[PDB]
């Protein structure tokens, strides 16, 4: 019941509405409570909020953010979650004076990587990793969360949403109009991700698909049928393209070490049968020293 | 792709057990048959072919209406705002471009207002408690279907109408589980075109041998056989098309010799 929550403060807002800070009156329980606008004409309950609502209760998993309880209050949908205190965007924007310690990024990979996984073995992509939907709490947690453009798949996938994943950690396979794409796309945002975690600034921000694949083709490689098998018979791929040579991948995330990028490259293969699951990705070496700290701020 | 195939199928032998209809609420309902119920589904399929939508679609708002129907008594005048409701939240959840719903209120022939659809869409959404992620029939064939050698399209075809043809009749099918139906399904399918049998692999894969899929089969191979005289007809018409390989044209075993 809405009787039972007291409103805090506004902490974000998606298309149907914002996301408040809340705290259950009775059990002292914070949460956040995300709005979801219906209208009685129109078109009732928006696909996003169907489809965020019925993954997120097949969902439990300590990294990917809890869906506590649906409220229809007279006319709008709340989904209650469990309060999460800032979210990778901000945090990264907030280290922006030393980076964040190793250690962090390694017990964040690692974890980002158990829910992606944990996603993909009950046949959910998300569809739109990026740092903003990527939350943070005080004990070192990172959870993924915001389901709206998520979707069960099939095995074998079919043709899903063209153009999906905000456009910054879109997989070329997207930006080329494969006819299908699968769970491969999400480790390729998470390979953004982790490329920015080090960094601090994304590592493929263009502004149109063409500019997006060219500054990936610029540091990557224009991909061939040697590296990518079937790429020059894909939808959008055209001859004319630039043919960049493949960058010493040392030089892409200069930081990093003979692990982290071991790491990288496999999560930012172009082949998409090629480029890690995130479940081979939990036994990479790079891992093997891995803690779970609490967040350094 | 490969690297999480097992678990997925494991996780849907898993959720198919919890989103399972009643096998009997048939008899609980005062005001509605399994032949009403028919008339339903085969209308659904029409709309899904009007409005080209996926199959899994189909087969995703029929398991929303047996569930539905499993806990809410509904009238007859009622029945088709159920599954108008259901074919509408199966469309937002499983298709690219849903239907509008303005489209779903027409194809009703205006019995019902869009109020009356978007007040159902709600209660339905209530009922199922949002649980719409359910596995079908279909999700289980198409992993079925990546252990034929070599692959064999009006197999793949086939075996879709017989599971669809399932969806049609609450008795028998009602008490068989989507992987079981897509057992036996797939089984008849590859024994009525190329002569083969349920494959080792998928015996080592879902641990379903022909004689636990005896039953069903026996069922299936029924239906198969008597098809044609079946009062409803959208199934077997819905694949003549060439978009299924004219798969219900062929013609049925006189005997599956088990
Ligand atoms: Br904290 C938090 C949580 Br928890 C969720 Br769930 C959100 N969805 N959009 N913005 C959100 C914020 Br901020």
């Amino acid at each position: 019941s809405m009787e039972n929550f007291q409103k805090v403060e506004k902490i974000g807002e998606g298309t149907y509405g914002v996301v408040y800070k809340a705290r259950n009156k009775l059990t002292g329980e914070v949460v956040a409570l995300k709005k979801i606008r219906l209208d009685t004409e129109t078109e009732g309950v928006p696909s996003t909020a169907i489809r965020e609502i019925s993954l997120l209760k097949e969902l439990n998993h300590p990294n990917i953010v809890k869906l506590l309880d649906v409220i229809h209050t007279e006319n709008k949908l709340y989904l209650v979650f469990e309060f999460l205190h800032q979210d990778l965007k901000k945090f990264m924007d907030a280290s922006a004076l030393t980076g964040i310690p190793l250690p962090l990024i390694k017990s964040y990979l690692f974890q980002l990587l158990q829910g992606l996984a944990f996603c993909h073995s009950h046949r959910v992509l998300h569809r739109d990793l990026k740092p903003q939907n990527l939350l943070i709490n005080t004990e070192g947690a990172i959870k993924l969360a915001d389901f709206g453009l998520a979707r069960a798949f099939g095995v074998p996938v079919r043709t899903y949403t063209h153009e999906v994943v905000t456009l910054w950690y879109r997989a070329p396979e997207i930006l080329l109009g494969c006819k299908y794409y699968s769970t491969a796309v999400d480790i390729w945002s998470l390979g953004c991700i982790f490329a920015e975690m080090v960094t601090r600034r994304a590592l493929f921000p263009g502004d149109s698909e063409i500019d997006q694949l060219f500054r990936i083709f610029r540091t990557l490689g224009t991909p061939d049928e040697v590296v990518w098998p079937g790429v020059t018979s894909m939808p959008d791929y055209k001859p004319s393209f630039p043919k960049w040579a493949r960058q010493d991948f040392s030089k892409v995330v200069p930081p990093l070490d003979e692990d982290g990028r071991s790491l990288l490259s496999q999560m930012l293969h172009y082949d998409p049968n090629k480029r890690i699951s995130a479940k081979a990705a939990l036994a990479h070496p790079f891992f093997q020293d891995v803690t779970k700290p609490v967040p350094h701020l | 792709v490969p690297d999480y195939h097992e678990d997925i199928h494991t996780y849907l032998r898993e959720m198919e057990v919890k989103c399972k209809p009643k096998v009997g609420y048939m008899k609980k309902q005062p005001d509605i048959t399994n032949s009403m119920r028919a008339i339903l589904v085969d209308w659904l399929v029409e709309v899904g072919e009007e409005y080209k939508l996926q199959n899994e679609t189909l087969h995703l708002a029929v398991n929303y209406i047996d569930r539905f129907l499993s806990s809410m008594s509904v009238l007859r005048g009622k029945l088709q705002l159920v599954g108008t409701a259901a074919m509408l939240l199966a469309s937002k959840f499983e298709e690219i471009y849903p239907p509008e719903v303005a489209e779903f209120v027409y194809i009703t022939d205006d019995t019902y207002t869009k109020k009356q659809v978007l007040r159902m869409e709600h209660l339905v959404l209530k009922v199922l408690t949002f649980d719409l992620a359910a596995p079908t029939v279909n999700q289980f064939l198409t992993q079925y279907f990546l252990h034929q050698q070599p692959a064999n399209c009006k197999v793949e075809s086939l075996a879709m109408f017989l599971g669809e043809l399932s969806l049609i009749d609450a008795d028998p099918y009602l008490k068989y589980l989507p992987s079981v139906i897509a057992g036996a399904a797939f089984h008849l399918a590859l024994y009525t075109v190329t002569g083969q049998s349920w494959p080792e692999s998928l015996i080592r894969k879902t641990g379903y041998t022909l004689e636990s899929l005896k039953p069903c089969l026996m069922d299936l191979h029924q239906t198969y056989l008597k098809a044609p005289q079946h009062a409803q007809q959208s199934i077997r018409e819905k694949y003549k098309n060439s978009k299924y390989h004219g798969v219900s044209l062929l013609n049925p075993p006189e005997t599956l010799n088990l």
